[PDB]
This record gives structure tokens, sequence and C-alpha cells, in this order.
């Protein structure tokens, strides 16, 4: 169905030394791309799928050139922004930067966004019209007057609208082997006691993609969270994702149980019982 | 400046079968600042040429981090993960537990 | 594909 | 690749002029046009995002990016407007921008009437050193460089009174006395008549 | 503004060249521009921060540009050679003038690689009459003033009437002529007119001068020739009115 290229910019602060490290990333979907260092010798970015390999040259100088450029931006943000909260020179200061578009089941543009942020909190965000500027605080403000004068809004739109979204479109064919693949998950169940009169069940989908996932407990057709623990999805570290949930039952009522498993990548719903 | 102590995740790429060759990761994750300690145990003693994903974040903004390397598990080796940051007095161990 | 050629300074 | 022509294009004082440029890349998506005098930096006149019109005084920019071909329209032309007009691209990864060669546009002024006059004139410091002076002709006539001899020969530059308002043609021409002076110095080129004797 | 040096710069081939630009203060964003004559632009380096962004349009080999502090840039080649011959243009600006397309430039550089300094010389420099004819029934004042063979065409012509620099009336030629085959060693000749009332040129107390300022050998340049060194100077030709 519906896609995402999304790009993630980190700066971080060290008095002391030389620069800050700068790190960027880019995503389609749940799948990395590309990435830079400041820190890394290439000086450079670099591919981290097999897709964009193919570009040629310019793509990759223009690329290179344009993180550079982003990186020297947040080096200024990251002593003004000090300056603006009057802080110490002394501690370590993070800047971070996240902006993409989402695009339909039919590859049309749907959603854009471009978000700003210090120390961990919202400082500055495009709103949902991609014309005007939610802005955190007063130090936030300045930025967004800044800003509005600058008449910075209308460049982001043409991007985030326009060239975001025929990129990631091309990043899909080019990458359909894998970008439009769907990695049904592998599933199973297991069973662990206390002494007596309880037991946990614990069901298991492994090796799927994309990475959204459903995994449902209900007792005799009943949808029950009570006392329902799902851990966060994780990467598996070969391009697929992992998750687990798990139930504490009276122990004798084990076959009452059911675990519910939703994916795209499956036709219809798995369901899972403890068969011993 | 506030702060996250990062959760923590050990577990194996694919179901581990004693003998055989796989990767032990351990997912960071939920944690500001960024700057944060991970090694890889076995029996107590930190694996060499661990390797990590390039630095990302979430909605929320905080960060995450995936650490991992090539590990034949057996019976006896004890493996964990270990963890350190500006938000915890010492670092942090988790086992690894095969059940999970 | 990134946007550029750069963004302004806060 | 940014194709310009170059050539020199020599209009009348009132008339439209069009310039333009042709390019290949089709990732250029901002489109200027600088006007730069003879020996000065170059001026942005017009600048476009997108393909489309720019209206601005006498000025129209437009841009055409499915036939990968921009142009500048001046309606009016003044002779202020003499310079050499540039074109200048970019796309979004970089602010380098890519020029065109140039097109060096002269506007002929207007000139209410005609007095044209030909006359010799002597060095200040001792004699015999000459040069003819040609002015007061209109703004149509037009006048050719001597591939002739080696006699050396200016075009025409317009003089401009201020307050009083007067303006004025005037042309150069010299050669050491080998006695072919005056008469046979237009055996290149000339249009009206008058004249010493 | 943008504040570029030097002006002019003639010099001989193996030379070091160093062009200097200060931006406008608080502007980020440097480019160094070099332009051909009768052609266009191209961008040579631009700086953001100091730090060189994009250089792709550097020469391969004898160029080198810096930007040691926000208000200081320098280009330079070593060892010249005659077809960086050119006039080097820099500009600056800010993120918000760029959004625009909008960037501010000096002056510009003109310089002059030149294969051997025995080829500069300086105008000689004359000014001729009003004619007798044309003075009656057109009842103007009329004068011409002629700067012959100089290489290299580094000029600028200017009338002084009193002690005051005048432009109403004037009209020189936006090119040099040759005294040539076609063949870049030639030298080069300048004319000027000037006009005012006609009562002006046949009575008064009429300070009158056509001055060409010549950029040519500086003080560094070793010289042996036994005719005067060509250096940077002005030379003038005047006259007073009613004068056979």
């Amino acid at each position: 169905g519906s896609h995402s290229m999304r790009y993630f910019f980190t700066s971080v602060s060290r008095p002391g030394r030389g620069e800050p490290r700068f790190i960027a990333v880019g995503y389609v979907d749940d799948t990395q791309f590309v990435r830079f260092d400041s820190d890394a010798a290439s000086q450079r970015m670099e591919p981290r799928a097999p897709w964009i390999e193919q570009e040629g040259p310019e793509y990759w100088d223009g690329e290179t050139r344009k993180v550079k450029a982003h990186s020297q931006t947040h080096r200024v943000d990251l002593g003004t922004l000090r300056g603006y909260y009057n802080q110490s020179e002394a501690g370590s200061h993070t800047v971070q930067r996240m902006y993409g578009c989402d695009v339909g089941s039919d590859w049309r543009f749907l959603r854009g966004y471009h978000q700003y942020a210090y120390d961990g909190k919202d400082y500055i965000a495009l709103k949902e019209d991609l014309r005007s500027w939610t802005a955190a605080d007063m130090a936030a403000q300045t930025t967004k007057h800044k800003w509005e004068a600058a008449h910075v809004a209308e460049q982001l739109r043409a991007y985030l609208e326009g060239t975001c979204v025929e990129w990631l479109r091309r990043y899909l064919e080019n990458g359909k082997e894998t970008l439009q693949r769907t990695d049904a998950p592998k599933t199973h169940m297991t069973h662990h006691a206390v002494s007596d009169h309880e037991a946990t069940l614990r069901c298991w989908a492994l090796s799927f993609y994309p990475a959204e996932i459903t995994l449902t407990w209900q007792r005799d057709g009943e949808d029950q969270t009570q006392d329902t623990e799902l851990v966060e999805t994780r990467p598996a570290g070969d391009g697929t994702f992992q998750k687990w949930a798990a139930v504490v039952v009276p122990s004798g009522q084990e076959q009452r149980y059911t675990c519910h498993v939703q994916h795209e990548g499956l036709p219809k719903p798995l369901t899972l019982r403890w068969e011993p | 400046m506030i702060q996250r102590t990062p959760k923590i995740q050990v577990y194996s790429r694919h179901p581990a079968e004693n003998g055989k060759s796989n990767f032990l990761n351990c997912y960071v994750s939920g944690f500001h600042p960024s700057d944060i300690e991970v090694d890889l145990l076995k029996n107590g003693e930190r694996i060499e040429k661990v390797e990590h994903s390039d630095l990302s974040f979430s909605k929320d903004w905080s960060f995450y981090l995936l650490y991992y390397t090539e590990f034949t598990p057996t019976e006896k080796d004890e493996y964990a993960c270990r963890v350190n940051h500006v938000t915890l007095s010492q670092p942090k161990i988790v086992k690894w537990d095969r059940d999970m | 594909y990134l946007g550029g050629p750069d963004f302004p300074t806060i | 690749e940014v194709e310009q022509d170059p050539g020199p294009l020599s209009v009348p004082e009132g008339a439209i002029v069009s310039l333009n440029c042709t390019y290949s890349n089709s990732a250029f998506q901002y489109f200027m046009w600088y006007r730069q005098y003879s020996r000065k930096g170059p001026e942005l006149l017009m600048y476009t995002y997108s393909s489309g019109n720019k209206e601005d005084g006498r000025f129209t920019a437009q841009v055409d990016k499915s036939s990968k071909y921009i142009s500048l329209f001046i309606r009016d032309s003044q002779p202020s407007d003499s310079a050499t007009y540039l074109c200048a691209m970019r796309g979004d990864s970089s602010y380098k921008l890519i020029f065109g060669s140039g097109t060096r546009l002269l506007v002929r002024p207007d000139i209410q009437n005609p007095d044209p006059a030909v006359y010799q004139l002597r060095d200040s410091k001792s004699s015999d050193k000459s040069v003819c002076l040609f002015t007061d002709f209109d703004s149509q006539t037009n006048v050719s460089q001597s591939k002739d001899s080696d006699v050396y020969i200016t075009d025409k530059c317009v003089l401009d009174m201020r307050s009083m308002d007067f303006k004025s043609n005037s042309a150069v021409a010299w050669s050491n006395k080998s006695d072919f002076a005056c008469a046979n110095a237009f055996n290149n080129s000339i249009i009206p008549e008058d004249t010493f004797f | 503004g943008v504040i570029q040096s030097p002006r002019h710069e003639v010099t001989e081939m193996g030379q070091q060249v160093t062009l200097r630009c200060k931006p406008i203060s608080g502007h980020d964003y440097l480019f160094w521009y070099r332009q051909t004559m009768m052609r266009g632009l191209e961008l040579l380096i631009y700086f953001n921060n100091n730090v060189p962004i994009d250089d792709s349009g550097m020469p391969e080999d004898r160029f080198s540009a810096k930007m040691p502090n926000a208000s200081f840039s320098t280009l330079k080649i070593q060892p010249s050679e005659p077809r960086d011959s050119a006039v080097y243009f820099c500009a600056s600006s800010l993120w918000e003038k760029l959004a625009k397309n909008i960037q501010y430039f000096g002056a510009g550089t003109r310089l002059s690689v030149l294969e051997d300094l025995k080829n500069v010389f300086p105008p000689e420099v004359a000014v001729f009459e009003p004619s007798e004819a044309e003075i009656s029934h057109t009842q103007k004042a009329t004068l011409v003033c002629l700067a012959t063979g100089f290489y290299p065409d580094h000029v600028e012509l200017s009338w002084w009437v009193n002690g005051k620099e005048v432009h109403s009336g004037v009209c020189t030629d936006p090119q040099p002529l040759k005294e040539q085959p076609a063949l870049n060693d030639s030298r080069y000749a300048l004319s000027s007119r000037l006009r005012v009332s006609a009562t002006f040129w046949q009575d008064p107390r009429n300070h009158f001068r056509c001055q060409v300022q010549f950029y040519g050998l500086s003080e560094n340049d070793e010289w042996t020739q036994d005719r005067a060194k060509p250096v940077t100077q002005i030379v003038s030709a005047e006259a007073w009115g009613r004068a056979d």
C-alpha cells in the first residue's frame, strides 16, 4: 500500500573537539538506503541498499554535496541554539532534523513533513499545509519569524510535494524486488510456567517485512488485552523484523487462548494455539 | 537537556541451534542523548569487532541502534549485552535468553 | 534524494 | 550545455527585442537573465522557477521546460538596454550557475534631425598628424572597418548631452599621411552627405 | 559591497598570482567566477561558512582557493599562464537572497598574464581641435582624444574640466581598436569625444583634459630594456580654447 521516504539528521556538539559529529541516514519505508557520517574517512554519502548502487556519479556527487552542506548549517545551528538558551560551552548538545514525504497505494502524494528538535524536544516543525510553522517556545519563534520572512516554507513545499515523491517513486521501481516484496511472518508458540497456577504463552513472528504487524491474544474468541505484553518490533539484521507477544494464563486454561497474526504479507490472518 | 535510558533486547538473528553460525544482536532504543557504549559479551569477556547500524531516531526523537556479530551458540557459553550511558550509574548487563 | 541545495540556519 | 546566440543584435530605439537560450539537462529548475555593461559585473534582471511567464515593466521572461527553451523579451527598448545579456541556470543540488555565452545587444538611439558632417582635425602639439570626425549622422547609418591599407576607423559611439537634451553619433578615422586622406576614407561605407572643402 | 583586489593585474607567465576578495560582512556564501572575453561566466568554486562546497569548475592543475575566515578569500594561480587571462569576479550572498537567485558581485579583477613583458607599452595620448567648419552653424564644442600604442588593453579614459571629472557630453569607445594583424600580439588604440556649448571652446578660462590610466608593470617586475619601464601610469593631453 502506502510508502515513505524519510531523512534523519543528527548533529552532536563536542566542545574540545574540532567539529560536531554529523550523522545522516535515508530510508524508503523500513529499509535504509543511504548514510553519511562526518567522522568516516570517505567524506562521502554512502549506499546501504543494493538498489541505489545503480545511480550514476552525478547522483552521488549531488547527494554528497548536499549532505555536506547540511552538516555546515547544523554546525552553526548548534552554536546559535547554545546562545538562545544561554547554555554553557562545556556541554554536548544535539540537533535533529527529520523530513520526508508519504505516498498512497496509488503512489500519489499524501503527506509531507519537516521537523526539527533541540536536545530531544520539538523546536520547530512544518504544519500539514506545508505553508506555516509550529514553534515550541520563544527561541523557536524568532526562528519562525526569520523563516517566514525568508519564504522557507515555499522551498520545502516544492520539494516535499514534487521532487520527494518523484524520487520515492523512482526508488520503488528500481528497488521493486526488495522494496515491493513482502515476507510473510514465520510463526510459532512457546510455553513456560511458574510453580503451579500460572504459565506464559509467547507467540512469535520471525523474518517478516514490512515491519507493521498486529499480534493479538484472544481468550474464547474474545479480544482481550488485560495482562498482555507486546515487545517492541526489532530488526533481525538481515532486513527483516521480529516480534513476540505474551500472555500469562491460569494454568490448565492454555487451550482457551489463541494468537492472531495480521500482516499485509499474508492473505488471511493466522490463528495459533498452544498444543503440547 | 532531558534524558532517556535505553531499552535493551538481546537475541539471535535465526532460531539458535548449538554449533551453528548465527548473529547475536543487541538492539538498544529509546535513549537520549546518543552517546552510548555497547559491548557484546561471551562468558563475561568482551567480543572484538562488533558492528553496529547507523544512528537513527524515532518519532519521539529518541535514538536507536543495533549491535551485532557472528557467533556460534553452544550449550554452556553465556552471552550478554553490556550498555553504558549517561543515565546509568553502572553499566547494565542483559544476558541472552535463548527462549526470548 | 535530499532537499537542497541547503537549508537556512536557525 | 547552454546554447546562446552571440551575434550582435542591433535594433532601433523602441523595438521589441527577443533573446533566448537552449539547454540539454532536464534537472535545471531555475532560470535567470543577467545584463552586463561593458567592463562591469552582471546584474540580475529576472528569475523563473518552474515553467512560466513573469512580467516586470518592459521585461518578460519565459520558460518552456519541455522544449528546454527560455526567453527574455524587452519591449520599447532604450539606448541604456545596450549590454551583453546572459542567461544562467541551475538545479537544486548546488548553487553553481551554468551560464550561456551571452548575446550582445545594441539599441540605436533615435536622432531628431540628422546633419551628417565630416570634419578634418589637426594635432594640438605639432601639425601633420590628423584624424577625421564624421558626426551628427542618423542611426540608420552603419560604419565599416577597413581591411584595406592600414587606415584605422572606430565604429560609431553615441554622445549624450544632459540638462540641455541633445544626442549625436560620431566616429573617427586616421592613418599616417601617405596622402590618401578624407574622401577615400569612406570607400568603405557611407550613407548620407555633407563635407569640408 | 564586495571588495576585490587587485582591480587590475598585469604579469609575466610563470609568476604566482593571488586574487583577493572580502565579502559583505554577515554574508556566509562566497563565489568565485571567471569570464573570458566575448563569453560567459563560469563558476570556479563557492564556499559556505568558509567551507568549500562545490569546486567542480575548478581547473585540475594550477588553481587553489581558500577562505581562512568569514571576511576573506583568496584564489591562487601558480604558476600562471597566458590562458588564465580573464576577469575574475567574486560574489557573496545569504540563503534568503540565494532563494531568489540574488548574489552581490565585486567589481572584478582584470588579469592579463603575458608571455613577455617586452610587449608592454603605455599609450601615447593626443587631443585634436574642433574643425574650423563645424563651429558656426552647429554652435557646439567638439573635441576628440586619442590614446595610441598601448599594450595590454587596461586603460581607463576620463575627461577633466577645471578641477572636476566630467560625464555630461562624454562618449569613449566601448572597445579598443588594434593596430594589427589580428594576432593578439598587437598594440591598441582608443578614442573619446567631449562636447559642451560653443561658448566654452571659443572663449574663456577653460581647463580641458583627456586623462588615461594605464595598468602595466609594478615595481616587483624586473626591467632591463633601453626604453622606460612601462609602469602603471597616468598619461594626459590637454588644450585651451581658441587655439590654432
